[PDB]
């Protein structure tokens, strides 16, 4: 998977931005 | 639903980084740079080969009680207090940096009576005492059109007065918060320079929001003549799902086709890029292009 | 090859162009004393390609290096030199004028090439701190002969005159290129006009100063404004010319437009002649300072006349 | 992994599992420049020791690459086509040059070790 | 141990070891000298500066000092290695022109031109060396020539032959003290000669730089050297060469002493003191070492 | 007694059963001048590449040797040390220095032939 540190810093997957 | 590659960035490393990150914390300050979520997050703060490490301190909290379609900052009706120790707080760490070009912005506070003219105008003075050969540039809000409130921070020692129209007028309404206007914004600017006539003027417009050529043209050429200095045009860039959706993504080579309007039309300095931000390298523009 | 950049591409290094990784005993020797006194080079700073050359020396030539003073950063921002960039450096540093003329005393040298970042945040631009280089150079040794690779100090008169009154054997400053090129190569706070003004004002306070200027070649200049600029350079009574070949020095400066063939350069040369300067050190990887020494010894044959 | 050994050239090489890679030091990168183009032999290139078998340039400067030992070219790094700056950002990890096998493994011993190499670039 | 005994002779000291004389502008200059059937003392004498006066810096510095009117001497001094016969050939009229060709060759600012002697000519050879310097100014009259000429026995005629040409340094070499004079050089040639010859050649050309040169080491003393330079300053001279002698072959003569690079040093000092132009001091100084350098540092201003 | 190679250094070298003969060649003695003192090594003295083994003093030059080979010296000329003229009158034949055995025998393939070491001297383009 990703890291939380990494994906609360990450953005919305639909990333975003 | 598109999705552009030359708009991708990277994770941010921590050589120099976490510095700046720790000192934030320290001092209880906060950024724009992680509020609107930028992508340029590791760009600007960490220098790969020889840029000086800097940042966007935003000022007044985390909070705008003003709600931008365009803008993932929180909204609340009444956000908390202002800190009196944030003016102070700021002046140690931008020194502490080792900056010679800073650039300081803060959220819209409707509830102050001022807006916050006050608290903007005590950091550039105490960034400006302890420091007088520091450049210091501040993304001041509209507020609301108060002359005053434009007064005072435009003769805080202000360098570059900076503030935004965002978008063309035509897309005022559906991209920024009703309080702001196309005309309220370029009052703003105009009366920096009536107060102050020596300041330097700069604005940053916002590419893929639905407007064409022929209204982009007509916004520089207005702001040529309300005598802006500078201009900033960047891509428009979705920050959570909740808000606005890209409606196109301008080319690059178009990006460099308003480079040369903007020199065309008289501007100090034109950035444009997709990734360019209103202080993306505002530091390394002002010594190309504002120094004689 | 193709020796001339179409737009987008860039350029092949021609073969004329490549030098030796620096290193030896002499190369140390520079090191280890500019390290111990904190001294700075425009060689390693601009990285020059003929710094194995240079500091390396030879079995009769003696290992040098042209010192730069007041630090490691500038003030300008020239798009062609890749020496650092701020608005505001460190305070000068009040011992490195004392320091350097113990550097040349460990070296050695007879003739000694100084130059300097531009300091636009000191009132004379410091001059008064080149020129006290100078005095304690004359100090340690009265034999010594001195050349100044000076800036244009934004054309004040009187700094102009305390480095031309410091006993000074040749007072260098660079057009770097064609007045058509000056914006776009050179930092806006210099121009054609004041170089000159620069080195005309050098002679007017010390007529038995040596003028010498250099240009680079490479930039989009066209061979006419080449002839114009050495006709100009005349016209301002400057003395002797350098030509050499622009190279990109990091990524993000400007790109090679052109390289000129080694021929060209001959015939630049002899235009040179043709014109009247003491001398014209043509060639691909010449430099102001590149055995300056040297060429010297020409002011001195014309002088003689 | 071995140890890192370093030739006349500045060039390095560390063996693993009878596999060399090869590239350039760190203080041939800091003289050399920004790297914009890596000339690299191709796949099964037949080498022997001290053979030029491609070359670095750089905006102001170019260098000659030559093989520390003698061997078949195993891999070339592929990154530096599109990444050429690897050579100077991590010319030790990220931006080795090829890999190659050991014909002669005994020619590892003329090379110098990472001491000798520091004082081979220093004059000590 | 720099004093020598008589069964012994001394060892070479370190700061008079060169190299061997090798490479481009080593081969580009003697290949100028072979095809124009030309000569240089460098060859002759073994001058142990070949290797960096003929190497330069490859700029204008490959230069040699060319010898006219043959390689054989009328004269045998018992410190010159240059061949020694009665009846020399007869002087090739083309070597003027041809050295002016050399010279233009090398593009050379300073020349120095010199010759052995010629005492079966008439003259000396004078109007053949003052032919070489007529050439040369037409080739280029910005060109600085220096003549180290013999003494023509005093012939005053023959030394303002070669003052007049347009010369620019007129040079001639006492060699050694006067009370040397016998050891060191041919009987023809005297203290008190060579003397007349540098202050004739001053007093018919005002203009001209007078020159000569010292050689140490053949047993002379401090107190003889100083009073050689007081007589040389006291006749006019201009410019001083102070040098070791060393011996060419081992048919002639054997170093006295090896003087140390710390004298040399002194000398030099007193000849700023007796007031000479310039003062070339040094173990491995000669009349034409950096001749042209000298010249231009120190007679300019 | 095969063909001689030279150095860089001006140094020839013949072999013969497994024995390597060392002198200097024409060039160098004709640059050197009359030799009157040779420093030689003394036999068993085990020697390596471009090794100071020796020196040779002339009357107004000093030049050191340096040996073209490795391995150990086996014997030295004994005529030079009452004619030390030898190494100018007759530097390829009755002028040799040392002679010594050799350790790497494939050293011979780093030295100049008789044409190479002409080019070498005369600076050919070659
Ligand atoms: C957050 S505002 C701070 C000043 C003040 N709060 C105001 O808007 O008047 C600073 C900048 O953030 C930028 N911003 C926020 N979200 C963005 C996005 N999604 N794409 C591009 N710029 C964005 C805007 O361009 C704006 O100029
Ligand atoms: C430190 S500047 C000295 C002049 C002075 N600082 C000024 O600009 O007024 C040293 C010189 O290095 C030369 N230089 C720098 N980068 C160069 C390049 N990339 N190619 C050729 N010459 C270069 C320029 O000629 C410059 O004049
Ligand atoms: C060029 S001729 C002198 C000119 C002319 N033939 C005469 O004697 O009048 C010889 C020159 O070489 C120099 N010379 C010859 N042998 C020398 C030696 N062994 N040591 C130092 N100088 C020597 C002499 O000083 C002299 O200047
Ligand atoms: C995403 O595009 C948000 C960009 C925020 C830009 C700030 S860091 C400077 C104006
Ligand atoms: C690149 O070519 C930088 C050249 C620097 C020239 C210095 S070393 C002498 C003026
Ligand atoms: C040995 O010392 C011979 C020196 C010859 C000197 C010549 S090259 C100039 C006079
Ligand atoms: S005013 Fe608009 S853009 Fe600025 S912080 Fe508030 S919501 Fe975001
Ligand atoms: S003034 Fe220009 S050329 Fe001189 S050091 Fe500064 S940037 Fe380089
Ligand atoms: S006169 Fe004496 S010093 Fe001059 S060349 Fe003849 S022998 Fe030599
Ligand atoms: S442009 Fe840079 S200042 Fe905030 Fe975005 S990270
Ligand atoms: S020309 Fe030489 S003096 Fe600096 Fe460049 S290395
Ligand atoms: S001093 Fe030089 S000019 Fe003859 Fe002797 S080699």
């Amino acid at each position: 998977g990703i890291s939380n540190f990494a994906q609360e810093a990450l953005g919305d997957v639909v990333s975003v931005k | 639903l598109r999705l552009p590659p030359w708009l991708k960035t990277e994770i941010p490393m921590g050589k120099n980084y976490n510095k700046l990150k720790n000192t934030l914390r320290n001092l209880n300050l906060h950024t724009v740079c992680e509020e609107a979520r930028c992508p340029n997050i590791g760009e600007c703060w960490g220098g790969g080969e020889y840029a000086t490490a800097t940042a966007t301190i935003m000022l007044m909290g985390d909070t705008c009680t003003r709600g931008c379609r365009f803008c993932s900052v929180k909204t609340a009706r009444n956000p908390p207090p202002l800190d009196a120790s944030e003016p102070y707080n700021t002046a140690k760490a931008i020194a502490e940096w080792g900056l010679d070009y800073v650039v300081l912005t803060s959220v819209d506070r409707d509830d102050m009576p001022d807006g916050g003219a006050e608290h903007i105008a005590k950091t550039v003075s105490y960034l400006k005492e302890r420091n007088p050969k520091i450049l210091v540039e501040c993304l001041t809000p509209d507020f609301r059109g108060d002359l005053k409130a434009i007064e005072k921070v435009a003769l805080s020692g202000l360098d570059v007065y900076a503030h935004n129209v965002e978008t063309v007028p035509e897309l005022q309404s559906k991209v920024r918060d009703p309080r702001a206007n196309f005309d309220q914004s370029l009052r703003v600017l105009k009366h920096a320079k009536k107060v102050q006539p020596d300041v330097i003027s700069k604005t940053s417009i916002m590419l893929g929001l639905g407007e064409n050529d022929e209204q982009v043209y007509a916004t520089m050429k207005a702001l040529r003549e309300a005598d802006v200095d500078c201009l900033t045009l960047g891509q428009y860039m979705q920050p959570t799902r909740r808000h606005l959706k890209v409606e196109e993504y301008i080319t690059p080579e178009k990006f460099k086709y308003w480079e040369k309007v903007g020199n065309e039309l008289g501007f100090h300095y034109t950035a444009s890029g997709p990734l360019v931000r209103s202080s993306y390298k505002a530091g390394e523009f002002f010594l190309k292009n504002l120094v004689a």
